[PDB]
RNA sequence: UGGUAGUAGCAAAUAUUCAAACGAGAACUUUGAAGGCCGAAGUGGAGAAGGGUUCCAUGUGAACAGCAGUUGAACAUGGG
């Protein structure tokens, strides 16, 4: 159904942006009769919430041009 | 209620209203008469035709602008669109009608569309902005459709 | 009969040939989809997730020219649409497109 | 502003209260010729002035 | 209230695709995946002036959001 309300409230309990929350698309019924900060909690701890890691932005190229600099 | 012409022989026969409807009133005039004379069945496979852009509705009086299509020559006309929110209004019309019919008791397989009439509906207006700070109105065309089926063999 | 899994290669490059860039891949997506129905007698096509990724793998204005699919047609589930069959289009993992016969496989 | 004065504020708190629509019940009198509040504001049409 | 006329147009800022869910109805809502943009003087996060309930939740889809909408800064209820 809908599921901003969750997404913003898992956003802002995960200290990171809605970017990065995973809400399960299978459990959405589950979700989406959440609509409070503390039982979404319980979403986080039984997995149902996920944060999805940080994108990969590996310096090995720029450590390697820059030996060649030195 | 008051229909514009009623039916010659009432006893066998089931009618349609439907008053403000938001829909183009010269494209529901001109797709009512394409199926002014079919009959039931053939009206409802007609109008599915054309929501799925297989048979066209020719536009005869309201023709200008309106560009060739090629579905158009079986109807002896040059010009012709498929209007789906047109069709699809009285296609509920139709089921609505043959409701009705239901309703009376009366042979389904057996109805022609007989009368089929559409007339203009009171405009409702809206805002559109123009250059120099000017406001034109925005004058939607709603449409009055009424239908009555009879009994033909 | 007509439950039926059966696949061939797509010449994508032929089907898209002279589309604009900013419409390569949605074209793409739609000649997939409509290659099937027209090998298959079902207008209910579905595309895999996994398809989806193999076709956008390098990019809007970037296709693969070749790629393999598997094509099957299924009965249908519940909610009856007035199609009493579906088809579904499955990405085969492929690493030569040569000398490739549209086999068909079996259960 | 969020720095609002009381006098202001007061304001616009009777505005916010005379904003609400009329209820259903009136409407039943008998003479009664108020089909819908026709002094409704809303903040995007009239700014309210001030 | 007509002809114009179902006409002009709905072309400033690269771009969407697939599967599922609710739903009577989905190019437009939500989820998940992919492909993109803003590229830290931002399409980010917070203020002052200004606006004054537009902030939050539920319900409706009568009217408006120049298509549509299951969406809204729309409407009705209660909070803050
Ligand atoms: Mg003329
Ligand atoms: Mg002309
Ligand atoms: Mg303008
Ligand atoms: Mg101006
Ligand atoms: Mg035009
Ligand atoms: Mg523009
Ligand atoms: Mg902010
Ligand atoms: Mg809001
Ligand atoms: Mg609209």
């Amino acid at each position: 159904s809908m599921l901003r309300l969750q997404k913003r409230l898992a956003s802002s309990v995960l200290r990171c942006g809605k970017k990065k929350v995973w809400l399960d698309p299978n459990e959405t019924n589950e979700i989406a009769n959440a609509n409070s900060r503390q039982q979404i909690r319980k979403l986080i701890k039984d997995g149902l919430i996920i944060r999805k890691p940080v994108t990969v932005h590996s310096r090995a190229r720029c450590r390697k041009n820059t030996l060649a600099r030195r | 209620v008051r229909y514009s012409l009623d039916p010659e022989n009432p006893t066998k026969s089931c009618k349609s209203r439907g008053s403000n409807l938001r829909v183009h009133f010269k494209n529901t005039r001109e797709t009512a008469q394409a199926i002014k004379g079919m009959h039931i069945r053939k009206a409802t496979k007609y109008l599915k035709d054309v929501t799925l852009k297989k048979q066209c509705v020719p536009f005869r009086r309201y023709n200008g602008g309106v560009g060739r299509c090629a579905q158009a020559k079986q109807w002896g006309w040059t010009q012709g669109r498929w209007p789906k929110k047109s069709a699809e209004f009285l296609l509920h019309m139709l089921k609505n009608a043959e409701s009705n019919a239901e309703l009376k008791g009366l042979d389904v397989d057996s109805l022609v569309i007989e009368h089929i009439q559409v007339n203009k509906a009171p405009k409702m207006r809206r805002r559109t902005y123009r250059a120099h700070g000017r406001i034109n109105p925005y004058m939607s065309s709603p449409c009055h459709i009424e239908m009555i089926l009879t009994e033909k063999e | 009969n007509e439950v039926v899994t059966r696949e061939y290669t797509i010449n994508i490059h032929k089907r898209i040939h002279g589309v604009g860039f900013k419409k390569r891949a949605p074209r793409a997506l739609k000649e997939i989809r409509k290659f099937a129905m027209k090998e298959m007698g079902t207008p209910d096509v579905r595309i895999d997730t996994r398809l989806n990724k193999a076709v956008w793998a390098k990019g809007i204005r970037n296709v693969p020219y070749r790629i393999r699919v598997r094509l099957s047609r299924k009965r249908n589930e519940d909610e009856d649409s007035p199609n009493k069959l579906y088809t579904l289009v499955t990405y085969v993992p492929v690493t030569t497109f040569k000398n490739l016969q549209t086999v068909n496989v079996d259960e | 502003s969020s720095h609002k004065t009381f006098r202001i504020k007061r304001f616009l708190a009777k505005k916010q209260k005379q904003n609400r629509p009329i209820p259903q019940w009136i409407w039943m009198k008998t003479g009664n010729k108020i089909r819908y509040n026709s002094k409704r504001r809303h903040w995007r049409r009239t700014k309210l002035g001030l």
